[PDB]
């Protein structure tokens, strides 16, 4: 669930 | 030491273009579709923006996700209201430099009924003569304007950060030379505008949730928006939202 948002927050920048 | 408001200023997102071909005629469906794709790109930049807000990365990751999912429409409508008040007044919505919703575009079937709530935002910023510093503090406060019914994981820290940006808004108000009585009424006026964002957003989310759910309308949402709407629809139906207010 909410994969893209989690990725954008967890990734660098 | 660099001021807190100057740190909010440096992280202001870059201007995005809609990629709208104005040689091709307009339609409500075309404008709505283009705006959905722009919104998704604005929301990807809003994530990058939020991560650079002092204090925000210190909140639990689940709280960071929550705040961005509740406030997405509030942040977008407020930023739009600001662009529209600065670029060209009065009754124009300045989504992107290549996509301004003019009087001719406003006459399009049901264009006005969805635009009027956003026109109210720019109208209010204009009437209140909102400054760049006040705007920056107000925008960060909109990110922190809704929490889950049973609060956040880092609720205590959130309350500290939210108080910090309220105090930051206060400092921006004071910068406009005036007495305690007019400073108190300015803070009252600006926080009343912040509160009214909940109602402005309510109207935009109704169009949003309908167009997303009715597949017969062929109204496409990009992944970022489709993911937010899918997450938010059950939260509104189960009463899982505490809309923070400054008044009442
Ligand atoms: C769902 C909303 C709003 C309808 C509504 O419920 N209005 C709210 C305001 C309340 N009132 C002022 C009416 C009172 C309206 C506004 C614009 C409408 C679309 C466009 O036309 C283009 C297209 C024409 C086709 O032929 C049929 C499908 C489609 C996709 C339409 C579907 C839908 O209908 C839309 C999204
Ligand atoms: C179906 C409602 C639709 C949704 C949407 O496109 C959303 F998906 F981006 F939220 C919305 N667009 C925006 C609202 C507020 C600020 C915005 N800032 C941007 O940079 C880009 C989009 C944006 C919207 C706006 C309208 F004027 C409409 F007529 C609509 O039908 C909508």
């Amino acid at each position: 669930e909410n994969a893209l948002l989690r990725y954008l927050l967890d990734k660098d920048d | 030491t660099p001021t807190l408001v100057s740190l909010l200023e440096v992280i202001e997102p870059e201007v995005l273009y809609a990629g709208y071909d104005s040689s091709v005629p307009d339609s409500t469906w075309r404008i709505m579709t283009t705006l959905n794709m722009l919104g998704g790109r604005q929301m990807i930049a809003a994530v990058k923006w939020a991560k650079a807000i002092p204090g925000f990365r210190n909140l639990h990751l689940d709280d960071q996700m929550t705040l961005l999912q509740y406030s997405w429409m509030s942040l977008m409508a407020f930023a739009l209201g600001w662009r529209s008040y600065r670029q060209s007044s009065a009754n124009l919505l300045c989504f992107a430099p290549d996509l301004i919703i003019n009087e001719q575009r406003m006459t399009l079937p049901d264009m006005y009924d969805q635009c009027k709530h956003m026109l109210y935002v720019s109208s209010e910023l204009h009437r209140l003569q909102v400054s760049y510093e006040e705007y920056l503090c107000m925008k960060t406060l909109l990110l922190l304007s809704s929490v889950p019914k049973d609060g956040l994981k880092s609720q205590e820290l959130f309350d500290e950060i939210r108080m910090t940006y309220i105090k930051e808004l206060g400092k921006a108000i004071v910068k406009r030379e005036g007495n305690s009585s007019q400073n108190w009424q300015r803070f009252y006026q600006l926080t009343k505008l912040l509160d009214s964002m909940h109602e402005v957003v309510e109207n935009l989310l109704n169009y949003c949730f309908q167009t997303f759910l009715d597949k017969t309308m062929s109204i496409e949402f990009p992944e970022m928006l489709a993911e937010i709407i899918t997450n938010q629809i059950p939260k509104y139906s189960n009463g899982n939202i505490k809309k923070l207010l400054f008044h009442q």
